[PDB]
């Protein structure tokens, strides 16, 4: 909900998700909802986004309507932020518990230390239910089973009504007399040594050898009760492991692309290659989270967002089977409503107008192969 | 009479406006209020922005207006009565002032950072900012100068010259409108980061700060309150 | 002896040296002990510390007890900073010559620009003889052999007392006269202009004149003898070779790995897969400088500290041969009393509860394989 937002050619060239799976469209409270697929880190970063040496795989969602309960990036769980290396391909995986009811859009996104939020496609799923049956228990490390929802709530509340009790007692003492005008008069004129007097000493020792006290046997208490305690864990965790993704066997080389301003629709010609042995057809080109697909070629059964999808969005001049070792150029249109609508026109507003994307390519047998291009993408006016 | 019913309009119409406020923001926030490019945004809160920004202004107009024109002319011929009576009143427009300030410069700005952590930031103009930033921002800022120019027409101690506590009171505060420009700026340029302790904030914290004159502004009213109906009692 | 007080997970993933050796235990005055090994850069470098742009091999010594003859990293010699590489495995060797008698705890350590000290472990070396024996010689471009220990010292004694002598000269030739309150009370009652007069103002141009000419003379002289000189020859080191280590034939995952709190004990599970063609055995564990050995399969002989050897404190639940192909299941429990004397059990402190070692497995021919181990630490209280 935060995209549409932000620079067209940063979307394009940041981070391309595919493969996203949402394992249910609706849930109850309480229900768990997987989000899997694959993420690619751009070659291209761009210079003013600093490189995902710190990032943190996030959710984009209206605030706590799921917990999220796990996240992983490559197979591990990342509680903390992670690195990521520029070019690898990384597989990810997010479990949500519903919490509150509604219709919520959820976004798989990833935070970089210099480059703020880069966010995936969103989804919308529905929660159903009643916030007050979500629970959250963990059981700890010394043995007891807690709610997070209302773990320590009530010491929270206690302590800090006390200390606030405190502060006004103190405030009330010295308020039961006279405050601004009179101690003001008394002040001014001649010395005031009349307005602070025994027993007023012996209350300010007594308050402050009181709340002395009180620290000192509190913290004691406390440390008594919950004897075991760790420090907040945090750290960058290193080592993320990417996808070992085969080599593509096909080598496609971009020869301008254009856009109509104004217009809903990219054009560009590619010189495609096809090496290793099985006919290819051009199926689905994805370039910031909008998938222009051919329907003759490819269809989509995975639940993608209908208004990121683009069923018929994807045209090739010459879509025939492209033999093993021919090699061809081809005039390639993506076209749809969704081009406007995420504004990924306004990257005539860009100071750098580049694109990049994903092709799919899928032969007979339906086994596919993933070929990134990026190029500069030139408006056209006349 | 002295002091008369004028402060509970004056707490109660902050009050009621703030809390129909959040009510609406509570209402709007999701649902029509997080894309930022949907119609229904533009009719339910850039249409919010516009009357508040037009209001605002007809108003700060309209008030300071009739304030100067309605100025004591005759200051020197004010009964001490009548004087403690114009005091009792530019209390209760400080008390107005103070009220607009604490809705203004804590609930509403620590709300925009509760939305500044829990979504991405769209544009410069989310509802929570409109709130704040145009709304209560202003809203505090009419009230601040209506108090100085009601001191300044009515009150002689406060005539006779610009108090400087009392100016720097009255505008530090608004300086931090202007200072939103600064905001902005460090949010899309500088710290791709939602920190709420960003350098790009001081701008805030430094013209809070210089809502601190409140406390020479005040010893200034004392001492209009206390020129003839000083005593006695008092010091005696 | 700077360690122990580092925090256990800094220690344990920094860097693991092993296969660490010392030409002699005890050395007379002048004489050379020379220390060798290999280190070996942790992947998940910690990100509090910087990456090892800039390193320096340094030795943990209490002062000049020895002098660093030399000091290698890949064969060359390094007397400036090193660039090292993440996951990189370097040998180094260190040679020292007996300054100051006495038992010192040399230590072989790396500085990185960004992170502090990174100590290795540390022997206990007896120097005997007297230090008026030590000799630096030095043999010079320009053809002439010096003393490093006394070179240039009567010239620096001379130049500092000279100037020294100068400004207590003038210091004092104006505190012949009344100082202090006489001279204030004549500047206060009227005008002073009294009690600068000359010849006081030829006194000060003699003064002046003479440094400014005794200055350009001396840089004069000190020109003509050293017509030859050059600047500090200063900078990284680039391009330092690591060594090219065989691929482990051992693959080792780590399903979970807990310790006792109090205890000295540190227990992990491992899933051992043995590639290759020869039946191995888990001989050795080393976390942070602490080296846990299995006596039945492998045996210290190269000397190794005692406080931070273990020869029997890795046990293993089924160490048996593990034939090529198979993978196995077993579970491994480091003890020893280092792992309290170092504090390896202060990482219950620490805020990033993980760790990093070394395994070391041996066929029966006896070569050994490194396989490199790292998880999360879980502490466990009941
Ligand atoms: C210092 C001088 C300040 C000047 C600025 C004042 C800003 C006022 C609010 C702007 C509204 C806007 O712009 O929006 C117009 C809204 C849009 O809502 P709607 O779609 O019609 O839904 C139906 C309306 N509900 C959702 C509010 C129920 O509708 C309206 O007509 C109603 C606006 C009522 C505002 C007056 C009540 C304030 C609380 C009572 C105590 C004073
Ligand atoms: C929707 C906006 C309504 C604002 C109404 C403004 C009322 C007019 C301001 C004003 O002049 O005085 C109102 C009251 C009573 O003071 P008055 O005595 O009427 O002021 C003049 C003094 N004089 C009679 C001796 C010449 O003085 C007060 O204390 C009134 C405080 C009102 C709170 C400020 C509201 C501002 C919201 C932007
Ligand atoms: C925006 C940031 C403000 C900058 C701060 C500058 C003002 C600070 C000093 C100040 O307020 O004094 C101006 C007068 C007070 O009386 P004086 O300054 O003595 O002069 C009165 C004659 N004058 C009204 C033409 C100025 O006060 C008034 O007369 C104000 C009431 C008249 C203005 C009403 C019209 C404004 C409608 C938008
Ligand atoms: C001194 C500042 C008081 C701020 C109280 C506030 O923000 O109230 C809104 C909140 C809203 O929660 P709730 O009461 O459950 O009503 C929800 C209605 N919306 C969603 C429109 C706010 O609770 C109330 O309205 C209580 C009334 C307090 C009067 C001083
Ligand atoms: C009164 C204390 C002011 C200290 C300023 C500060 O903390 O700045 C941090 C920032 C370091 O940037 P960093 O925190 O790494 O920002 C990360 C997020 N990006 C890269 C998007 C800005 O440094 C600057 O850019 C210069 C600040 C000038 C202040 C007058
Ligand atoms: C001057 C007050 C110092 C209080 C020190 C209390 C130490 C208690 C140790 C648990
Ligand atoms: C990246 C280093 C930023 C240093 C900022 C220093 C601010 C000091 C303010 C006087
Ligand atoms: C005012 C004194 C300047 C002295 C310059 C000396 C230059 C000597 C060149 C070797
Ligand atoms: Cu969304
Ligand atoms: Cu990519
Ligand atoms: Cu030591
Ligand atoms: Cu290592």
């Amino acid at each position: 909900h935060g995209e549409k937002s932000q620079a067209a050619f940063m979307r394009m060239r940041t981070i391309h998700w595919y493969d996203l799976s949402w394992s249910k469209e609706k849930v109850k409270i309480n229900e768990t909802v997987e989000i899997k697929g694959k993420f690619h880190v751009f070659e291209g970063w761009p210079e003013t986004v600093d490189e995902p040496d710190v990032a943190f795989l996030n959710v984009g969602m209206p605030g706590p309507v799921f917990i999220r309960k796990e996240s992983y990036i490559g197979g591990q769980l990342v509680p903390r932020s992670v690195r990521l290396e520029i070019g690898k391909t990384y597989d990810f995986r997010v479990v949500l518990k519903a919490r509150r009811p509604g219709d919520w859009h959820v976004h798989t996104m990833m935070n970089v230390q210099g480059g703020g939020p880069i966010i995936g496609p969103g989804k919308w799923i529905t929660v159903e239910g009643s916030m007050s049956e979500f629970r959250n228990p963990v059981t700890t490390l010394t043995g007891q089973t807690v709610d997070l929802e209302n773990y320590n709530e009530g010491n929270t509340y206690f302590w800090h009504a006390f200390w606030f009790a405190i502060g006004v007692a103190w405030i009330g003492y010295w308020s039961r007399r006279p405050i601004f005008i009179p101690r003001l008069l008394m002040v001014d004129a001649g010395r005031a040594d009349e307005l602070v007097s025994a027993t007023d000493r012996k209350v300010a020792m007594g308050f402050l050898a009181a709340t002395i006290l009180i620290v000192v046997m509190a913290m004691s208490s406390a440390n008594s009760k919950y004897p075991i305690t760790i420090p907040l864990q945090a750290g960058t965790m290193r080592g993320m492991k990417p996808l070992e993704l085969p080599a593509p066997t096909v080598s496609v080389k971009v020869e301008d692309a254009t856009y109509r301003v104004p217009g809903r629709a990219m054009r560009m010609k590619l010189t495609i290659t096809n090496h290793g042995n099985s006919p290819i057809r051009l199926g689905e080109f994805y370039t910031a989270s909008v998938r222009f697909l051919d329907s003759d070629v490819y269809k989509d059964t995975t639940g993608y967002p209908e208004d990121l999808l683009a069923e018929d969005g994807l045209s090739v001049s010459d879509n025939s089977p492209l033999a093993p070792g021919e090699t061809r150029t081809v005039d390639v249109t993506a076209s749809d409503a969704a081009w406007e609508v995420y504004r990924l026109s306004d990257i005539i507003y860009d100071p750098d107008s580049r694109f990049a994307g994903l092709l799919f390519f899928f032969d007979a047998t339906g086994n596919r192969q993933v070929v990134q291009i990026d190029a500069p993408l030139i408006p056209s006016f006349m | 009479l002295l002091d008369k019913k004028w402060l509970t309009f004056a707490l109660a119409i902050y009050t009621v406006f703030y809390l129909w406020v959040r009510w609406y923001e509570g209402v709007y926030g999701w649902s029509a209020g997080l894309d930022s490019f949907a119609p229904e945004f533009e009719t339910y809160w850039m249409n919010f922005l516009y009357t508040e920004i037009v209001l605002e202004i007809v108003t700060a107009s309209i008030l300071w207006g009739y304030l100067w024109k309605t100025r004591d002319r005759n200051l020197a011929a004010l009964t001490p009565r009548e004087e403690l009576r114009r005091n009792f009143t530019h209390l209760v427009w400080l008390v107005a002032y103070a009220w607009a300030i604490y809705w203004g410069a804590s609930y509403f700005t620590e709300q925009d950072g509760t939305w500044h952590q829990t979504i991405v930031r769209d544009t410069d103009f989310t509802p929570s900012h409109i709130i704040e930033f145009y709304l209560s921002y202003p809203i505090y800022i009419i009230t601040g100068f209506a108090a100085f120019i009601y001191a300044k027409t009515r009150l002689p101690f406060f005539a006779k010259g610009i108090s400087l506590p009392y100016l720097v009171l009255v505008v530090g505060p608004f300086m931090i409108l202007p200072n939103v420009g600064l905001n902005e700026w460090g949010h899309t340029f500088w710290f791709m980061e939602e920190l709420f302790v960003a350098p790009l904030h001081y701008g805030f914290v430094i013209f809070g700060w210089l809502a601190l004159a409140v406390m020479g502004t005040l010893t200034q009213t004392f001492y209009s309150f206390a020129q003839g109906g000083l005593g006695q009692s008092l010091c005696e």
